[PDB]
Formats: C-alpha cells, sequence, structure tokens
RNA sequence: GGAUAGUGGCCUACCAUGGUUUCAACGGGUAACGGGGAAUAAGGGUUCGAUUCCGGAGAGGGAGCCUGAGAAACGGCUACCACAUCCAAGGAAGGCAGCAGGCGCGCAAAUUACCCAAUCCUAAUUCAGGGAGGUAGUGACAAUAAAUAACGAUACAGGGUCUUGUAAUUGGAAUGAGUACAAUGUAAAUACCUUAACGAGGAACAAUUGGAGGGCAAGUCUGGUGCCAGCAGCCGCGGUAAUUCCAGCUCCAAUAGCGUAUAUUAAAGUUGUUGCAGUUAAAAAGCUCGUAGUUGAACUUUGGGCCCGGUU
RNA sequence: GGUGAAAUUCUUGGAUUUAUUGAAGACUAACUACUGCGAAAGCAUUUGCCAAGGACGUUUUCAUUAAUCAAGAACGAAAGUUAGGGGAUCGAAGAUGAUCAGAUACCGUCGUAGUCUUAACCAUAAACUAUGCCGACUAGGGAUCGGGUGGUGUUUUUUUAAUGACCCACUCGGCACCUUACGAGAAAUCAAAGUCUUUGGGUUCUGGGGGGAGUAUGGUCGCAAGGCUGAAACUUAAAGAAUUGACGGAAGGGCGCCCUUUGUACC
C-alpha cells in the first residue's frame, strides 16, 4: 500500500512524481524561478550600496515616544527605492541626504529590538566608513 | 455555535456575496 | 510593550513548572544598546 | 470479485480429490467418446455436452474418464467451431443488446452494459490472438459481427 | 489479486502470534514459503509445520511455540550486493547479534549470516526475529 | 560521380519515401563550459564545481586565406562591422579574456618590483631566450603551533600542626615582542633557524568582540532625564504602549580573534526510496470503462549412501 | 381570503360552502424499516413487451485469459441555453399594499422564464462514508434481506402425500447495528481509521503555513452562461479535538439577600 509505486521497475514514475512535488516546495521554486535576479530589490546580493533619497520619521507613537526612525534610500546598481532602519539614536544627525550608504539585511523580529512594519534593511556604512566606529567616536565622517 | 464551512479557496456562493457587496505575459530571451 | 509581554510570559512558565529569575529594574529594557 | 461489478461471490464447483476411476461407473472409455462426438454431431458446444454426460450417463467429468479434455476431443475429430465458445456467446449477447439499442435509443444503462460487454470481448480477443487461435488481427467491429455470429 | 503469497503467509503468522493462537493455517503454499519456514524452524523461531496436499496449491499448518517477535517480507526483492548487506541489517534489525534477514541467492534460500559464510549474495526476501 | 588525408548526403546528378516520438521527439529556459572533485558525517541524500589537473572553445563580432608536418593562427594577413589613434588633410597604424597597471562597473579582489638560481620549454643548441615560472612587496580568503605573566617571604582569612584565598606589603629570578655586531639563509637581498650587546615593575610591553526575562550562561545592580487634571508641597513618592530615554558598575561566553548580512547544508521524517500525510488539521478525481506504464496463482532433481581432503 | 394588526383582493350577475358530472397536467401518501436495487447521479401504482445484472447451486467449459490505470470514451442531481409540444400546481424576474415603535409575528395577491416531454447542448454540487480500487488475517452477540442444505418440527390440502407459509440448526453473499480494546489515534472516535519508529502485498490520484488567488496570462472545450489547466511580485507569525469556568436580565425555591438547575462567534 502506502500510495506510491513500490515495484522494482518503476523508477521513472518516482522521479517524475518527485519532480512535480519538489516544484511544490518553496526554496526550490525560488531558486529555479530565479527571482533573486529579477524581482528581488538587491540583485541577489548580501550587501548593497545606495544614495539616500530622504528621511521620514516613522515613530512608534505620540508624546510618550520611543524614537526609532528610518530613512528612504535609492539603490545604485538597480535603481529600486527601499527603506532602511538606521541604528541607535543620534545617527540621523550623522547621516543626511545623498551620503552613499552601504546596506545589509536586518534579521529577526520578535517582541522587541525593532518591529518596524516592512523594513528589512539596516544601514551598515555611511559615507564609506562605518556606523559603529562613527558612533563609538573612533573615526569621523568626512565632509561630502 | 455552528462549525464554519472549511475550504482552501473561497466558495463560489461566498464569492458572489463578497463581489456583489489584457496584455500577454513576457518570456525574455 | 516589553514589560507587559515579559511579565505575562514569565507567569506561564510558573504554571508549566520551570525556574524564572525574579523581576527588578533590569529586565524590560535595552540591555545592549544598538549601533 | 467480478470483473465489471461490485460483487464478490464464490458460487462455483469443487472438483473432487480423486484423479481416477469412479467405482460404480465401470462402463467404458470409447463409448463415452463416441457419445461425445455424436452429441457434437447434433451441433452442441462442449459445455452442454459436459452437462448432458453428467446428467444422463453417469460421466462424472470427462477429464478423468477419457483422460482427455472435451475441446481437445472435438479438435481431434475436427468438430471444433471457427471461434471459441465464450467469445461466440459474448458476441451473441453483444449483438442482441445492440439490436435493443437501435430499437430503444434512450436506454443509457444498456449503453453502459454494451460498453462493458465490448470491453470484455476486446480483452478476450486480445487473449486469443496472443495464443494464436484467431487470425492475428480478427478485427471485431459492429456490423459484420452479426454475420460473424450466425 | 494475491501478488505475494509469502507476504500474506507471514502476515497471517504475525497476526496469529500477536493474538496468541497455537496453530496457523496458511494458503496458498509455495516452494519459497516452504523454504522460508525451514529457515525459521532450523533457527527454531516456529514449531512444526505439516503440508496438507490437495491438488490445487496445498495448505500449511504450523505449530507455533511463542518465542517469535516479528517476521515480515521485504518487497520488491531488491538486488543486494554483498558489500552493502550490512546496511540492510543495520536498517531493520534490533541488534547486531540476533535477528536474521533472509536472502535468496543462487545457492538457495538462506539467512544472512551463512550468506556471509558462503560469501554469496542475491536478492532480499524477508526478515525474522 | 566530385572532393577530402581518408569512410561517410560532406557535396552534385538520378531514383526511391523514408527517419525520430509518452521509454517525452521537436521547441524553449539555463544568472549551463564538462569531468576528476567540494561542503554537509547515523546511512541514504541535498547543494556547489568561473578556479592550481584532464578534455573543449575563444582572442572586440563574422567570414576568407598565405606559409607550414601541424592554424581557419589573431603578440600572421585580407575584407566588411563596432569602437578608436597620428598628423603637414595628402596618407598611416590598431586588438591586454598574457604579465604589471589604468578607467569603468560594482558588496566584491594585489607591485607599471627582482631574476632565469630552481621546474621545464624552444633553437643551429651545455652557453642564448622565456611576465612559462621562481623570489619579494600588498594580503585577518582559508589553515597549523601558542606570549600578555611565574615563584617565594610577611600580615590576616580560612580548610586547620599540613593546605588554599586576600593585601595601594616585600624579594630576587626567567625570557621574548622589539633594537641589532656577526654568520647562516638568497641569483642578489627581506624574512625564518642561531646569537655578542641592550631590552618588565604595571596609566609597564595596558586584548578585544559580543551578550546578561526564556531559548541560552550570566544582575532580588547604580545614576540621570521628558510627562502626570494621582498623592505631597518645592523635599519628594509612584506610574510613566518612554516598544525603556540615556550612561556607569558587576557578571557570562569565545578569544588573536569576534560579530553581522546573504546563500547553502544538518538538526527536518516540511520532499519522505530508506522515511510523510489525505474522516474532522492542506490534501481520494462525481462515477465507470480503457491504451501505454507498473504489478501478477501453484507446479518440473528431491532425498539417500560413498570416500577423500580444507578451516577452527 | 389574509396577518400579531390592517390593506390590495372576490361577492346580493350569490363570494366562501354542500352535492352531481366533466376536462387538463403533474405526483404516486399511509405500507415506508436503521430494508432492497443500481458504477454513480438515482430508483416507489397495475399489466404487457424488450434486453441486462447480482447472489446461490453445479463431480459443466477455457487454463492465467488478471489488478490498478496518463491518452481516450460513456453516463452524470438541480440550475442554465436553441427550436417544437404542453401549460394544473408551485414559482426567480416583474406589478401592486400596508409599511402599524417590534415583526421577537419583515409579509399579501397576481405572475413571465422555469417546473413536464421531444431532438440537441453544458459536465458542476456539503456529487459526502467529507474514508480510491484489488487481495490477506485478526472478536463476541443478536436481528434482517437473497440463495442453498437437513429436521419419523408446526400449520393449510379435504385426508393429510408435493408445494406455499412459519419454527430449529448450518452455510454463502449483502445492507445495518450493540459491546469491547487484543491493537490504533491529537481527541472525538475506529472490526477498520488494526496488522506502522518492531516503519516494505499490488497500484492510481492529491497536499507542503495563511493571504494575494482559483486572481492575471496562455491554451483548450462551450452559441451563451461558463468549464478544464493555472502562477508570481508583495505581505504576514500565525491560521483541528475535547474539558473547564467568570457571565447571566436561564428559571425555580427561600426570608433587598442567599441556595439549586442552566447555555457559554458572524456581520
Amino acid at each position: 500500500g502506502k500510495g506510491k509505486p513500490r515495484g522494482l521497475n518503476s523508477a521513472r514514475k518516482l522521479r517524475v512524481h518527485r519532480r512535480n512535488n519538489r516544484w511544490a516546495e518553496n526554496n526550490y521554486k525560488k531558486r529555479l524561478l530565479g527571482t533573486a535576479f529579477k524581482s528581488s530589490p538587491f540583485g541577489g546580493s548580501s550587501h548593497a550600496k545606495g544614495i539616500v533619497l530622504e528621511k521620514l520619521g516613522i515613530e512608534s507613537k505620540q508624546p510618550n515616544s520611543a524614537i526609532r526612525k528610518c530613512v528612504r534610500v535609492q539603490l545604485i546598481k538597480n535603481g529600486k527605492k527601499v527603506t532602511a532602519f538606521v541604528p541607535n539614536d543620534g545617527c540621523l544627525n550623522f547621516v543626511d541626504e545623498n551620503d552613499e550608504v552601504l546596506l545589509a539585511g536586518f534579521g529577526r523580529k520578535g517582541k522587541a529590538k525593532g518591529d518596524i512594519p516592512g523594513v528589512r534593511f539596516k544601514v551598515v556604512k555611511v559615507s564609506g566608513v562605518s556606523l559603529l566606529a562613527l558612533w563609538k567616536e573612533k573615526k569621523e565622517k568626512p565632509r561630502s | 455555535g455552528h462549525k464554519s464551512y472549511k475550504s482552501k479557496h473561497a466558495s463560489k456562493g461566498a464569492l458572489k456575496r463578497l463581489y456583489k457587496g489584457g496584455k500577454p505575459d513576457k518570456q525574455v530571451s | 510593550s516589553a514589560k507587559s509581554f515579559i511579565l505575562r510570559k514569565k507567569e506561564l512558565m510558573k504554571r508549566r513548572g520551570r525556574k524564572v529569575a525574579k523581576d527588578s529594574k533590569f529586565t524590560g529594557r535595552k540591555r545592549r544598546h544598538r549601533f | 470479485g467480478r470483473m465489471h461489478s461490485a460483487g464478490k461471490g464464490i458460487s462455483s464447483s469443487a472438483i473432487p480429490y480423486s484423479r481416477n476411476a469412479p467405482a460404480w461407473f465401470k462402463l467404458s472409455s470409447e463409448s463415452v467418446i463416441e457419445q461425445i462426438v455424436k452429441y457434437a454431431r447434433k451441433g452442441l458446444t462442449p459445455s452442454q455436452i459436459g452437462v448432458l454426460l453428467r446428467d444422463a450417463h453417469g460421466v462424472t467429468q470427462a477429464r478423468v474418464i477419457t483422460g482427455n479434455k472435451i475441446m481437445r476431443i472435438l479438435k481431434s475429430n475436427g468438430l471444433a467451431p471457427e471461434i471459441p465458445e465464450d467469445l461466440y456467446y459474448l458476441i451473441k449477447k453483444a449483438v442482441s443488446v445492440r439490436k435493443h439499442l437501435e430499437r430503444n435509443r434512450k436506454d443509457k444503462d444498456a449503453k453502459f452494459r454494451l460498453i462493458l460487454i465490448e470491453s470484455r470481448i476486446h480483452r478476450l480477443a486480445r487473449y486469443y490472438r496472443t495464443v494464436a487461435v484467431l487470425p492475428p488481427n480478427w478485427k471485431y467491429e459492429s456490423a459484420t459481427a452479426s454475420a460473424l455470429v450466425n | 489479486t494475491r501478488s505475494s503469497v509469502l507476504a500474506d503467509a507471514l502476515n497471517a503468522i504475525n497476526n496469529a502470534e500477536k493474538t496468541g493462537k497455537r496453530q496457523v493455517l496458511i494458503r496458498p503454499s509455495s516452494k519459497v514459503i516452504i523454504k522460508f519456514l525451514q529457515v525459521m524452524q532450523k533457527h527454531g523461531y516456529i514449531g512444526e509445520f505439516e503440508y496438507i496436499d490437495d491438488h490445487r496449491s496445498g495448505k500449511i499448518v504450523v505449530q507455533l511455540n511463542g518465542r517469535l517477535n516479528k517476521c515480515g517480507v521485504i518487497s520488491p526483492r531488491f538486488n543486494v550486493k554483498i558489500g552493502d548487506i550490512e546496511k540492510w541489517t543495520a536498517n531493520l534489525l534490533p541488534a547486531r547479534q540476533f535477528g536474521y534477514v533472509i536472502l535468496t541467492t543462487s545457492a538457495g534460500i538462506m539467512d544472512h549470516e551463512e550468506a556471509r559464510r558462503k560469501h554469496v549474495s542475491g536478492k532480499i526476501l524477508g526478515f525474522v526475529y
């Protein structure tokens, strides 16, 4: 029983049925439709670079407020315009418009640490130096 | 309470109640 | 809503029978600041 | 179970556990075979000959008394028909139900029954042309089947 | 239809051993079923089987003795090289010392350990422990 | 028959009407050179292979060709095509997917260095030539080994006369990271191996990176800030969808490395051949026939005796 | 007539109602069951004709002729489409009325298509046992349908023989049921949903979190309605089985307060 062919000479049916089934996966279908090369905002890339369009104050709530905001950036190689969560406070005095930031992915979303509705990108570098050293006062952002 | 009628894609009658109330594709070489 | 989530979800483990460290002014905050 | 039905019956015959010599028979072997060939000289099929020799003359089964099958006996004397008996009866039933279907056009269950009978006929004809009893095509079809059966 | 009579025979043995009966009646018989039960009896996992001979296919009646956990068939009869026969026992035997998987080789129908001893392999037929 | 080095529809004349296909032909996609291999360790598998070896193709796109044993060669030619150089305006010269390097594209990648000394190749040939190749510079791709401290005495705390812990207490020892006579090393140098001499008293010669409700290891820590139609009254308390608003102390893990992003693999039995499920959680065609496909009852030399020699 | 109430409606040419008779088309109550038949949808008056089936019985015949099934084919509830026929009832659409706080009592009357049949189309349903088909084994019991076997068993012959019907025992094949857990399962529950981490009898189909979405596009079938096949970007951490209760304006008692029974989401 058990639904499937089990005969010694029925390998062709097993292969074809498995091929259609594997097409009904998710990782496999994303890999062979090649949407990382056609529909993904990054070109299948891990990091990317972009020119900062503008910045918008997507704030949690009103006067009693937790200040976690995001920028609007435009990619260079693709031209698609996305949103990026800048790290810890005070760095928006550091990044302005048109600074050629370097972006990555964000990661997990749980109860905390950023539950922003539809922001999967974090600004890793700004002006081609960093955010960590430029927040820990190791290096300084050069002018233009 | 009644158990809700279960289906994957919504039934045609409920589709009627909800709805009442071009160019070809591309294949780049 | 870190305080409400943690204080609600640390009581369910008390019913399930597991140890939970007692709360103070150190639990519901950014323990580590971001970049 | 049945080939084209939902039934699962087992009504059949059970051949006795004896390969020789009914004690009270004690009659002959050649008298039996001349009765067989004379009954076939009337023009009866092997099954009716078997049931008559069982019902009238004490022949239990012809495989043990004569040592040979009935159809092989008729083949030995050249009385074997052009088509075998089961295919002949299937063709006759198909002809009758078809005639009913030209007479009564709306009878859908009879259409389904005709389809069942013709699938049975095609399967049996495939078996016969496999074992080289029929001509290797033999081509059952609607019309000449009437001229085939009678 | 009865595609594998060895499967139905071993399934009847398994059911009647699990429910605790003393005798098992098996229909139809075969050369392969007879050899399988000689393997079982020579290893002692069953009792005493006697073959009732009518002209159709025969029947078997076997005396069980307990002492038998599970027997079954592997279907289809996979071609089994000797270099991976250990894989097969590591697939479905509880331990490495007891329990037997049964092979049909050109030297006959025989359990796995004397298949090591004779250094001959073949098709896999079933298992018993 | 022509042609080829040679068989051959490779080409031509004549004459037949054939060849492939559900065992999926033909067409399309490939961000596809193929393989030896690589990552993932219960087995089976999933994913990758532009890349140190082997085979193929190409020198900006096509085509043609000379020489020659070997080329449809490009560090050879001719022609067109796309770029594009020098000017005396008439004409001439071009091909870095060789080595360096530059521009551009980008998340993404080194010196316009030295040498034929090694490995080998070419030639008229031990001798010449070789950005083939070797050496060095840049180099936290990856991989191996292990310095940042060790031993006492004192005074206490102990386990309690034998054994540990603390101290703005004290003592001499030991040595490489570096600085370098020299010599090895090398085509010549740099570096390693060796070593005359110098080189440790902590802000010395100072180790970081992540974290601290649970996963999952470590806070019944500290301080400051914005607000309150709530108490008090100018001291303050508490609360603060502040998703902690900001900093410090202490602790945990890993450690010359640590974190992050993406992709993939395992734990995953969410691809299930091993090994999934289908009454109600996703999922049994409305029903039957039927072609290819898959699968298909039992039965034919068994049993017994003989010897011999092989392994424990 | 009609409703909780009214109105539209018919009527002194007599409405409603009683009786006699006729005409039409549709459907076969009660018998009607935890019963039968059919591949399923489905099938209920009598008789006749035609062909077909299943089970049982068989000391008949062939000797593997079979099981499941992409392509392909037949049928397929109701609804719907094109001509013809018929048009009693019911009746989408439509016409008219009261619209009276509440309709907890959102309706009344008339009424086209349809409902019925012929000759053609369409091929879908909660088409459901929400349980593919074939084969094997595993547990007690009582009923019931069809066939068969045995009874110096019962009853009706007008003399007690056949048959019919009933009773007892058995057997084959069914539709169903009560209990159990040897076993299974997440649980409700299951003689199969058992013989499964001790996992392999044969074989078709289908599913891979929820939305987007049965959408868009392509192809094909269809006169139409529509059917068959059918993605993606994007977005999200969510979306079956039981028990348990706050809550009660559930009610019933007592002597405003207590005690018992009581059912626990869509828009």
